[PDB]
């Protein structure tokens, strides 16, 4: 996912992609683990699979 | 500062919430999710560098 949009997902949190694809439910314990990986997914002239 | 006053109008915190300008988005007293399900009598907006 975007930059922008990591910190939607969230329980508790309302979204674009945070609502309309799946919610975190506010009893979740769990964790949330986050790389920024330019080197792979990233493409040249924009990265259309997604 | 430019202080600008809002009032009478419709607040859609959202279309800030999906602008690109958008980074650390603290609140003290409101939740940011809750914003568009409040009420307000006047909104003072401060810009500044």
């Amino acid at each position: 996912i975007r930059g922008d949009e990591v910190r939607q997902i969230a329980p508790g949190q309302t979204g674009n992609i945070a609502d309309y694809n799946y919610k975190l439910p506010d009893d979740f314990t769990g964790c949330v683990i986050a790389w920024n990986s330019n080197k792979l997914d990233s493409k040249v002239s924009g990265n259309y699979n997604y | 500062w430019n202080r600008k006053r809002i009032s009478n109008c419709v607040a859609d915190y959202s279309v800030l919430y999906n602008l690109a300008p958008f980074f650390t988005f603290k609140c003290y007293g409101v939740s940011p999710t809750k914003l568009n399900d409040l009420c307000f009598t006047n909104v003072y907006a401060d810009s500044f560098v």
